[PDB]
């Protein structure tokens, strides 16, 4: 559904 | 501030312990205390600040979406149930806005103005774009001015990143990823989103040959997310 | 109390919304407000109170265990790192103890004394045993008196449950499950734990023929956990 | 590792 943004590293 | 009496090094140590314990509200409070000591942050410390607040606002956004969906259903055949859904969505919304205002306040007092190196300045301006984007997700009243604040922060970050960083730099990649999400999800500009994701992906692909094995892994992880959004959007 | 101005029905409605939003600290605060209206709780309302506080204390216990493990490693070859691990474990420990004291205070003022039916009285006395058990997990100083308080609450619940409820009743089953965990994990009595789990399981097996399909499913779910602990313990 | 107690319904 929603776009993926930058995840935690 | 309640962290005013704790050493800077002790706040950073306890942020790392809070991350291991999955205590992200504590982690954010420790990192806010560390920022308020007034020294610039190292790369690792900037990442701790970002992890802490992303996890706190991430829980709030997820809760807000559940409550907004229930509230929208109630406003369709739907039995009147009183003011409670709206009140509780508003309570979560106000706490989310407070967290965003706290992060924006740290960036404005005084992380951005002291950030001169491209890596720190692009990191902080991307964060400014992100937390205006989270404000935009719940805005319905200054919605235009909030969207413009996000766009302006992302655009300043983009201009520095394109001049100062290689196309595979992970900060540069994650900035472009998040700006593409702004275009698609906030600004009603899916074609701008797709164009930015595609150009970012292709310019990074062409520079991977320059990288070590570990840098290659860092860059390709983010490139995969650009490709996952392009598959979703097309 | 901050919930003193909200209707009882509105607090229960918002507890259910908070559960859907996975906002368990809010859910606990709503349910504490509902208890403090001074009316007895229905079966569904008792379950909301239990879900809310189990989820809040569950996060605290998980964090406490991570911090206690790091602290124990530091007290082995181990580089001195200062007071920060102990301080932060103590901060989480104090907040956990506060949550337990809040639940025990609701039970003592005045849920248990107004509970006359077996289902409500056994539910509240099992909860009293549980929250003394969570205090016991972190106790090192009154550790004996806390363990005795847990045992005494579980034993009073057990005596009512065996007189008043069938051996398949889910409250009776979950009480026996938790008392068996007390014996194994807190009271250094693994043989008592195994005996209680086995006798509980076998007496329930023999009464399943009396149940509807849906009651059968409710009872067998808990019986499987008795069997999973017996496999772990033997 | 740790024993299972009664879960939420
Ligand atoms: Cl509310
Ligand atoms: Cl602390
Ligand atoms: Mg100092
Ligand atoms: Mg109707
Ligand atoms: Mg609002
Ligand atoms: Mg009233
Ligand atoms: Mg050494
Ligand atoms: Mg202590």
């Amino acid at each position: 559904i929603r776009s993926t943004s930058t995840p935690n590293v | 501030g309640a962290m005013g009496s704790m050493e800077r090094a002790s706040l950073i140590q306890k942020a790392k312990l809070a991350e291991q314990a999955e205590r992200y509200e504590d982690m954010a409070a420790f990192m806010k205390g560390a920022v308020e000591k007034g020294e610039e942050l190292s790369c690792e410390e900037r990442n701790l600040l970002s992890v802490a607040y992303k996890n706190v606002v991430g829980g709030q956004r997820a809760a807000w979406r559940v409550l907004s969906s229930i509230e929208q259903k109630s406003n369709e055949g739907s039995e009147e149930k009183g003011p409670e859904v709206r009140e509780y969505r508003e309570k979560v919304e106000t706490e989310l806005q407070g967290v965003c205002d706290t992060v924006l306040g740290l960036l404005d007092s005084h992380l951005i103005k002291e950030a001169g190196d491209a890596e720190s300045r692009v990191f902080y301006l991307k964060m400014k774009g992100d937390y205006y984007r989270y404000l935009a997700e719940v805005a319905t009243g200054d919605k235009k001015r909030i969207i413009d604040s996000a766009r302006s922060a992302y655009q300043e970050a983009m201009d520095i990143s394109k001049k100062e960083m290689p196309p595979t730099n992970p900060i540069r990649l994650g900035l472009a990823l998040n700006f593409s999400v702004f275009h698609y999800e906030i600004a009603n500009s899916p074609e701008e989103a797709i164009s930015l994701a595609k150009t970012t992906f292709d310019e990074a692909m062409a520079d991977l040959h320059t990288l070590s094995e570990d840098s290659y892994k860092d860059s390709t992880l983010i490139m995969q997310l650009l490709r996952d959004n392009l598959t979703l959007w097309t």
